[PDB]
DNA sequence: CTTGACAAAAGTGTTAAATTGTGCTATACTGGGAGCCGTCACGGATGC
DNA sequence: GCATCCGTGAGTCGAGGAAGCACAATTTAACACTTTTGTCAAG
């Protein structure tokens, strides 16, 4: 987040638009408390038996 | 038995949609006023 | 004439021969009520 | 309330079928197969 | 700016519902027996 906010103050009106990018989803695992190594999963879940007959 | 209808309860398409955003490994949680956890499962599905 | 008054109709009115067909469209056929029954198995709502 | 025969009513224990799981074949074999094709809108993202 | 790509969207009820065999390992079935349970008449 440090680096993105610095790479905000970019003249390049593109490299601005890509920093917030990044850090609008920075932020959110920021704020959210969610890890992003929970995007790969390790177990997964198998729904109720009787939801799939 | 001549009474009136009593009030509803958590429909079941409900519960299925919640199990169903479980399969896809999405941590869904009905809250109460004070953000704690409410079981809409009946302590059916807490270990 | 008007057959509950008897008297005519105050216009003259078209009267004549037309072949009209009866449909496979039967209100006997549509008719339907449920209060409870059938339900789906995933859902557990009810069938239509 | 008991009190002793009784009889199924059931369970425990082997045994043998009947079913199920698993390993094994020695001439030489060495890179798949089916789409094929009449829509139009939009974003949004990239190739730069 | 710019094309080119991919992705998402496009009304509602109803009515139509091709190995084969060998053998070992496991399970199921059929006895056998004992051990409850349920009745009985009493007493």
């Amino acid at each position: 987040e440090k680096e993105l906010l610095e790479e905000m103050k970019h003249p390049s009106r593109a490299r601005r638009a890509k920093a917030r990018k990044r850090l609008e989803v920075v932020r959110a695992f920021l704020d959210s408390g969610n890890r992003p190594e929970w995007m790969i999963l390790e177990a997964v879940p198998v729904l109720p038996p009787d939801l799939r007959p | 038995k001549g009474e009136d209808v009593p009030e509803p309860s958590v429909p079941e398409s409900f519960r299925v949609l919640v199990k169903e955003l479980q399969a896809l490994a999405l941590d869904v949680q009905t809250l109460d006023e004070k953000d704690n956890p409410v079981d809409i499962f009946e302590g059916l599905a807490s270990k | 004439y008007d057959g509950r008054t008897g008297e005519p109709i105050e216009g003259p009115i078209v009267v004549g021969q037309m072949f009209i067909m009866k449909l496979y469209h039967m209100v006997e056929d549509k008719m339907h009520a449920r209060s409870t029954g059938p339900y789906s198995l995933i859902t557990q709502q009810p069938l239509g």
